């Protein structure tokens, strides 16, 4: 629900954080994802995978469970099931 | 400053047209290559009737006029190209491209995303007007226009246009009647908000996901 | 063959299909453009009801696979591609084209030509489902595919496709039971004869006068 | 009615030759004109507007009346009026 506009791609929505970077996908049904990345230049977009961007929050769901709070994990984890479930 | 995309061999020009002015009408040359900038053109088919058929509706950095590249100067447009908004864009006459390309083969590159994003639009569209359900058809394009020009807001995704029921029947191939009949539904069903012309879509994502 | 086309640096290969097999299903990597040598292939969409929309019926030299212009190997396909009829064609890992179109900048027009031709063919698949009248749209769609797979035969035009009703119900948005009744007048109407599942249009010219 | 493949555009049909090169047109609508030559390598296509076209079955026209016979010409005529009046 935070929102980011692609010069080719149009709008996007963001699926979850990383660290610093950040995970975003296409608004109509997901068909791309990307891998984003800012800086004071500086916003980047890599396109990858639905299968390597399933991974990617599932580490992030890992990381969450290990060093972050509940509310972070389970926020991300409703995502990861509407998302990739 | 975009027009960094200038040279010698690539002299591109800079036209703005108000709201509604018309880029090229069929029949004229196809000279020109364009480079949508900053606003919305829609592109769109005239018959006899005067019915007007809405072929694209093209966001800034849509590249258009693509008829020049296979034709040139000698043959005659199809589309009526018009500045659906207030329109910035760049113009080139299209004999300049090969020497252009040449010079900065990276205007290749750039030049061939452009044209393929331009066909998976087009596409999109087909899996628009391919529906049966006519309020399929609606959401579906009201989703690409939320993905080509929406703006967040409180509520979700404001279509930053300023549509008429008439603009949209034409996009999908429907009647003014069928449209509205068809937004007081999406109202009434608590799926969209309409203020001043402009429609707030609440769930994109989660309307999207009733699509696949 | 017409292999010409490659090199070492596009080291294109040749891939044959037997009808109905499929070149690429959605979720493959994009990793391949394509240049369809002979035959035809349907680009679709499927829907969860496993139900099916054509976006495009691509003739021979037509360029597809484009989504890997713009995202390559990293981004999933979203349609299948299907053989339609038998098909040959040639492949190339898009990462190869860089420095392909560098050595021989010949092959960035002629693909600009390609993909400008995509988004024009596409263009008028739009205003054939733009169509409100079902038999208009069906007609549109006929004329489309005589000038894309059309014969010279005693008659008039053939259609060089053996075309299940279901088939080209999927690509005007229609459903099999609407095409076979359309069908029927036009045949009545005496426009189109129907002979071993290859549709004859008698006067394809004077037909498209009445559409513009 | 006579015929001709195009490798981009497709069906072409025949308005009118002209002495060995010929008019073409794109079935659909007639949205595209070609001027097409032959020859033992061998066949090229011009793209030409439709009003250089119009122009060109006319010059044919006025070439029929004075030098070929009324058939050729009154068939010519015949296929100005139902491709551009
Ligand atoms: O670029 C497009 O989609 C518009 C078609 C066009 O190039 C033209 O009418 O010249
Ligand atoms: O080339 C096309 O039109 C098909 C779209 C495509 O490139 C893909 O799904 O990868």
């Amino acid at each position: 629900e935070n929102y980011l506009n692609h010069p080719t791609f149009g709008l996007l929505y963001q699926i979850c954080s990383f660290g610093d970077k950040e995970l975003f996908a296409t608004l109509y049904a997901q068909r791309l994802f990307f891998l984003v990345a800012f800086d004071a230049r500086g916003t980047r977009f890599e396109p990858i995978g639905r299968n390597e961007a399933r991974m990617l929050v599932d580490n992030r769901l890992r990381q969450l469970r290990r060093d972050a709070s509940l509310q972070e994990y389970n926020q991300l984890q409703q995502v990861f099931k509407q998302t990739f479930l | 400053m975009f027009r960094e995309l200038g040279s010698g061999k690539l002299p591109l020009q800079i036209e703005q047209f108000e709201r509604g002015k018309t880029i090229f009408f069929p029949g004229d040359p196809a000279e020109r290559v364009y480079l949508l900038v900053k606003g919305a053109v829609k592109l769109s088919r005239v018959y006899e009737s005067g019915e007007e058929i809405t072929v694209a509706l093209l966001r800034e950095n849509s590249v258009f006029g693509v008829l020049s590249l296979l034709t040139g100067q000698r043959s005659d447009r199809f589309y009526h190209a018009v500045a659906f908004t207030p329109v910035q864009l760049f113009s080139v006459p299209i004999e300049f491209m090969q020497k252009a390309l040449i010079e900065r083969p990276e205007l290749a590159n750039v030049m061939l995303q452009g044209l393929s994003s331009r066909i998976l639009q087009t596409e999109m569209m087909i899996e628009t007007l391919a529906h049966r359900d006519m309020g399929s058809r609606l959401v579906s394009f009201l989703l690409i226009l939320c993905r080509d020009f929406g703006i967040p807001s409180p509520d979700g995704i404001t279509i930053d246009l300023k549509l008429s029921h008439q603009a949209i029947a034409e996009a999908i191939g429907s009647t003014r009647v069928t449209v509205t009949r068809l937004l007081g539904d999406l109202r009434e069903s608590k799926l969209i908000a309409i203020h001043k012309k402009r429609i707030t879509v609440f769930n994109p994502v989660a309307l999207s996901q009733q699509f696949s």
